[PDB]
């Protein structure tokens, strides 16, 4: 008998990197308020 | 999710719990063994004691 003293089975453990350096981030465009003074259409008539 | 949920077909091959086994989801995309067998050794020689 050859015993396993310097054979022994290996377990693999990955080095996770964390999401604490970045994560999924999402876009909000800024819409023009129109509370402010935004423009808006004008239709025109004609006092004939 | 619940065992349950799990389509059939999908339930003949390893099924991962998220976040519990993410460490195992990561060691199959990198397609390595999370367990390493020893390379195998050669047969024992057999020893003799006459009676």
């Amino acid at each position: 008998v050859r015993e396993p003293g310097s054979q022994a089975c290996l377990a693999i453990d990955p080095l996770v990197g964390e999401e604490g350096g970045a994560a999924v981030a999402k876009l909000e465009p800024h819409l023009q308020p129109r509370g402010q003074p935004a423009p808006q259409p004008l239709h025109t008539l004609v006092l004939a | 999710a619940k065992k349950e949920h799990v389509p059939t077909w999908l339930q003949n091959t390893h099924v991962y719990s998220w976040p519990k086994n993410k460490k195992n989801i990561l060691l199959r995309l990198l397609r390595e063994e999370e367990f390493v067998a020893p390379p195998r050794g050669p047969l024992p020689t057999l020893q003799v004691v006459p009676l």
